[PDB]
């Protein structure tokens, strides 16, 4: 209303400031899949046990997974356990029911963690050896031109139909340079 | 956002980015409007500008403060006031990029933080570096030529960028003995 | 489509806008109606440039006579042209004659001042008019130190810039 409409609006503010999401859909199994297996469950008798995840859309998952891809630290998904980002599971897309997912953002977790410990080893430099110094500076002078072309996409993101398997495919020369 | 943050950057602190000598520039952070998403980028930024007011701080205050001045080097002398002009010159690209950074922003005001950030990220490693061999300079008490040396013995660096930036400092320095000594021979 | 909704980093030139309002707004909140903003914002740029512009002239701007981190920025070109003109009442007069011939010189120097200003600029970028006179400005302020912004006068004079 009045300043939150126009937040609510134009800015999200749905699982990471509180505000349940009603998100229209148009059901039918093909995107409606989590909830078709939730009531095939209760249908079966489980016995009751109702799963809570906070249901986040589609296109912010892989917007907030190039952030953390790119270099930078601190993101409102992913659990992290001693800064180690692992799966969040409080998390849920309208298909998928939750397994899927868990695979493939594992995958992506599998990737920031190489790069939150190599970007926090070169931030532990500035706070001599004049070989550390150089090596830090090579790693470093990768970093910037990998950064940029994830950047880039993130950019081109909002000037079209998103999905995981063109980004996933689209950055295999950047993650595999990244092993 | 747009100019705040411009603004921020320059060196003239706001309600967003306030100012103290403890902690610099400053997130708010304490609004659920802002996310843990552009928090980290925007710290990020707020390091440069922190930096940046502490180098305009002590080139204002220590050069065109006196007529040309008894005497201790980390306060007073010619030497120390070419320092601070030769750090001037060198933050020049500073100014020059966010005079950039504010075209762009005109061109369309939805570009990413992100290219804000890989613009402003070859700054990252050299604003901290310059600091430490002022803050050396003037902490210890430094008197006379011996300037001249501590500053070069941080142009021996292992970081290219840094090292050059820190030779045009040490050519000011080196021409106002240039200066002097051309009459006293 | 309905689109991919931008952050409060991206979304701006409106929420900008609003985002500034609700600061403000909570500030004023916060203290008890005892902070008073006298509106940072409209006037836009292109008419605070131009009032900039006027007062490096010498005559007074819209807030000086003898965002809101634009009052930190505005002070700080304010107080430029509040200095140019009080050097020119410094400099108001047709007595030692080497004092006289000093003054002329400076007024020499006066007008290089004047014709830098509105020579350069006919209206560009808020940040660009602190950047450029930040090397000049600076001269400004160091001949408030320097002139009586006793004092020598004449001989005194004469042996004293000697």
């Amino acid at each position: 209303p009045d300043d939150r409409s126009w937040l609510e609006h134009h800015v999200v503010h749905q699982y990471w400031t509180a505000r349940p999401s009603q998100f229209p859909h148009s059901l039918h199994l093909h995107s409606n899949l989590a909830a078709v297996w939730d009531q095939h469950l209760y249908s079966s008798d489980p016995l009751y046990v109702p799963d809570d995840r906070v249901l986040v859309t589609e296109t912010q998952v892989i917007r907030e997974t190039l952030w953390l891809l790119s270099g930078v630290k601190k993101l409102f998904i992913f659990q992290l356990i001693d800064g180690k980002v692992t799966v969040r599971n409080n998390i849920i897309v309208t298909h998928l029911t939750h397994s899927c997912l868990r695979s493939v953002l594992e995958q992506i977790a599998a990737y920031g963690q190489v790069v939150f410990r190599l970007q926090e080893f070169i931030d532990e430099v500035m706070g001599p050896f004049r070989t550390y110094q150089a090596f830090m500076w090579a790693l470093y002078k990768y970093f910037i031109s990998f950064k940029e072309e994830l950047a880039e996409i993130e950019k081109c993101i909002i000037n079209t139909t998103i999905t995981l398997a063109i980004v996933v495919d689209k950055l295999a020369p950047r993650l595999s340079q990244l092993k | 956002m747009i100019h705040e943050l411009l603004l921020a950057l320059s060196g003239y602190p706001g309600s967003i980015f306030t100012w103290n000598k403890r902690s610099g520039l400053q997130v708010s952070q304490d609004f659920p409007f802002l996310h843990p998403s552009e928090t980290s980028v925007l710290n990020r930024l707020c390091r440069l500008g922190t930096d940046y007011i502490r180098f305009t701080e002590f080139i204002e205050q220590y050069t065109g403060h006196v007529q040309q001045q008894q005497g201790q080097g980390g306060l007073h002398g010619i030497y120390l006031r070419a320092f601070c002009t030769g750090l001037d010159s060198v933050l020049q690209p500073y100014r020059q990029a966010l005079l950039d950074l504010e075209q762009e922003f005109l061109g369309d005001p939805h570009l990413s933080i992100s290219h804000v950030n890989y613009f402003l990220d070859q700054f990252q490693l050299l604003f901290p570096s310059v600091m430490v061999v002022v803050e050396q300079i003037k902490s210890q008490k430094i008197h006379g030529c011996q300037i001249l040396e501590t500053v070069y013995k941080h142009s021996c660096g292992g970081l290219p960028p840094v090292r050059s930036a820190l030779e045009k400092i040490l050519a000011v320095c080196h021409g106002v003995m240039y200066k002097q000594l051309s009459a006293w021979m | 489509g309905h689109r991919e909704e931008p952050y409060l980093t991206e979304a701006g030139r409106d929420a900008f806008d609003k985002f500034c309002r609700l600061h403000q707004g909570e500030l004023q909140l916060l203290a008890g109606g005892v902070l008073q903003a006298p509106q940072p914002v409209l006037v836009k740029e292109c008419e605070l440039v131009k009032d900039v512009l006027n007062v490096l002239i010498g005559v007074v701007s819209a807030t000086f006579s003898l965002p809101e981190s634009i009052s930190s920025l505005l002070s700080e070109v304010a107080e430029y042209g509040t200095c140019y003109t009080r050097l020119s009442h410094f400099s108001l007069q047709p007595k030692g004659l080497v004092f006289q011939a000093f003054t002329s010189g400076l007024r020499r120097y006066l007008q290089y001042y004047r014709a830098c200003v509105l020579s350069t600029p006919p209206t560009l970028s808020l940040l660009t008019i602190g950047f450029l006179f930040k090397k000049l400005g600076r001269q400004l302020r160091y001949l408030a130190e320097l002139c009586g912004v006793a004092f020598p006068t004449g001989v005194k004079l004469l042996s004293y810039l000697y």
